[PDB]
């Protein structure tokens, strides 16, 4: 859906990593980009304030900062939506997608189906991608109820 | 033998990881791709702080184990071929969709075990023989590539799971027992030496095609019996003693009109014409009886 509405009127949407990736390229050896190095090669995974800088970086972004973006199953702890709304990151509006899972398995063994599509190895796990569905509801209750 | 003790650093770690992509959990992100192929290498500690790759090549290192990537199966695949392994004792893994430790000093099956791993290669390694294969647990593993290995009993890689198996070059001074493996699809004797069948039949029911090439084999009465397979479609028989009979890659295409290929060359589909009046021939010798 998120790629429908960027093709459908030149819309943006993001993901964290689309905008750290972004900043790689853009600068290396920038701020954000030596504090990212330096936590991954710790292994710190994405300390938040980082994508929170990115995102409010990509919100510079021209086609964004006139026109629209939409970001996509973002915040995923209301941690992050608590640090968004304390930069105020804020959407004007929010949508939720209620799925039953049998739906979500039809749809994985599609993906199955586009894994011969594909070719290159990927990860295609229902176990772990049912543990991150449940996890993605635990967090996703408290965040709408906020 | 002769090298430095060489772990890793900081450094090589800001040289290798790359892609970055959404961690296990689906929440942060990590760098997925280990690259240290030939440094010496030895010691994998700092690895460990690294959980979230799916992906390592590590081959041509003098890295003796890895075992605390046993803590790490969220890895995809790791290619670690030369390497001084020698047997795969890793944990069952619920998710190295592929590896390989070709060239290996590895000896054996101890610890194929893994659910999903799908391909594994092996070859230029050390390996003897079957040392446990577990038929179901083993569950995604479809395909393994054994070229050149030292092996001997082939019964026990009773491993249902399995498309494709290429022994080729291995120093087979016999082959066996196949029968059960129904999805069995493809098996290269190329460059093998076997002279008769060694328990092989339709009931490898998913077995398309079967390549001999300098195998011992003569008698061409051979070519009655694994025509029973339902869907061979190609065979190899180059370099073989039977290369020297009269009709041989004629008579194979008699036997099996279906032998599409043959010895690295498709058909003569003409012929498959010809060899259907001498199947007519065949007929009328056979149903004297």
């Amino acid at each position: 859906v998120a790629k429908k509405l960027a093709s459908d009127y030149g819309l943006r949407c993001l993901s964290v990593g689309d905008a750290l990736r972004g900043m790689l390229n853009n600068h290396p050896d920038s701020e954000l980009s030596l504090m990212l190095n330096w936590h991954l090669h710790k292994g710190k995974t994405v300390p938040d304030e980082l994508a929170i800088q990115a995102l409010d970086i990509s919100l510079m972004e021209s086609v964004c900062n006139t026109i629209g973006v939409v970001i996509d199953g973002y915040p995923v702890t209301p941690h992050q939506m608590d640090l968004l709304e304390a930069r105020s990151i804020i959407p004007m509006v929010i949508f939720e997608l209620h799925v039953p899972s049998k739906e979500i398995f039809k749809r994985l063994l599609l993906e199955k189906k586009t894994e011969q599509s594909m070719s290159y190895p990927l990860h295609n796990s229902s176990q772990i991608i049912a543990y991150k569905n449940a996890k993605y509801h635990k967090n996703i209750n408290e965040i709408r109820q906020f | 033998e002769e090298w430095l003790p060489t772990p890793i650093t900081e450094a090589m770690m800001k040289e290798g990881l790359s892609l970055l992509c959404k961690i296990g959990s689906g929440l942060a992100h990590a760098y997925i791709k280990l690259e240290a192929k030939d440094r010496d290498l030895t010691d994998i500690s700092l690895l460990r702080s690294y959980i979230h790759l799916r992906y390592v090549d590590i081959s041509e290192n003098h890295i003796t184990d890895i075992s605390p990537l046993n803590s790490l199966t969220h890895l995809l695949w790791l290619k670690a071929d030369g390497n001084q392994l020698r047997s795969a004792r890793m944990n069952e893994l619920p998710y190295l969709q592929i590896a390989s430790f070709s060239y290996n000093q590895i000896i054996d099956t101890e610890g194929i075990f893994h659910p999903r791993l799908g391909s594994l290669d092996l070859k230029g390694n050390r390996i003897h023989q079957v040392t446990g294969l577990d038929p179901e647990r083993l569950s995604s593993l479809h395909t393994l590539e054994l070229r050149g290995n030292q092996l001997e009993s082939t019964k026990g890689i009773y491993l249902p799971k399995l498309k494709n198996l290429y022994l080729a070059q291995n120093l087979l001074k016999k082959v066996e027992g196949l029968e059960n493996l129904s999805n069995l699809t493809t098996l290269h004797l190329r460059d093998n030496q076997i002279e008769t069948l060694n328990g092989f039949s339709q009931e490898m029911k998913s077995l398309q095609y079967l390549n001999l090439r300098s195998n011992m084999i003569s008698d061409l009465a051979e070519l009655a019996k694994l025509r029973d397979l339902p869907k061979l479609r190609a065979l190899v028989l180059l370099d073989n003693p039977c290369a020297d009979e009269t009709d041989y890659r004629q008579e194979a295409l008699v036997q099996m009109a279906h032998l599409e290929r043959l010895d690295k060359e498709f058909y003569e589909d003409d012929d498959r014409a010809e060899a259907e009046e001498i199947r007519q021939r065949l007929k009328e010798e056979q149903d004297q009886d």
